[PDB]
């Protein structure tokens, strides 16, 4: 997916979301944030999509 | 403040029974 | 040659969002010993779910 050859949809009805703003100015990759939330991600919960 | 209390032991424990590993380490992840 | 500024209604800052906070404008007695208050969307608001 990181890569440019796969796209993902995922099948969620309803969830908990947050967000985080950024500065327009400073490039940047936001990989580590959803690599991060899979990383709390277990069959008894999941956490707040970002 | 909220409240919030705790679940009935059996079903606690089955929940804590299946919980795999969510980052595990192998040679092969690209 | 008196001045006077009022504080705005509404707020003003980049981004402005709708909370739920419950009797946050309460002013009588202490009320039910029970609130319900979300953060913004900001932070993660799983404790109240």
């Amino acid at each position: 997916v990181k890569a440019g050859r796969t796209r993902v949809l995922v099948e969620l009805g309803h969830y908990v979301y947050t967000l985080h703003y950024y500065d327009p100015q400073i490039s940047l990759d936001e990989a580590p944030i959803l690599e991060e939330w899979l990383s709390k991600i277990n069959p008894a919960g999941i956490p707040p999509v970002p | 403040d909220i409240i919030t209390r705790p679940t009935s032991d059996s079903i606690a424990a089955v929940a804590n029974a299946t919980k795999p590993a969510a980052v595990v380490s192998d040679p092969q992840s690209m | 040659m008196q001045m006077y500024q009022m504080t705005p209604p509404l707020p003003e800052g980049a981004v402005n969002r709708i909370v739920c906070m419950t009797n946050w404008a309460s002013l009588g007695d202490e009320g039910r010993g029970l609130e319900v208050r979300l953060p913004p969307p900001t932070d993660s608001s799983v404790h109240a779910y």
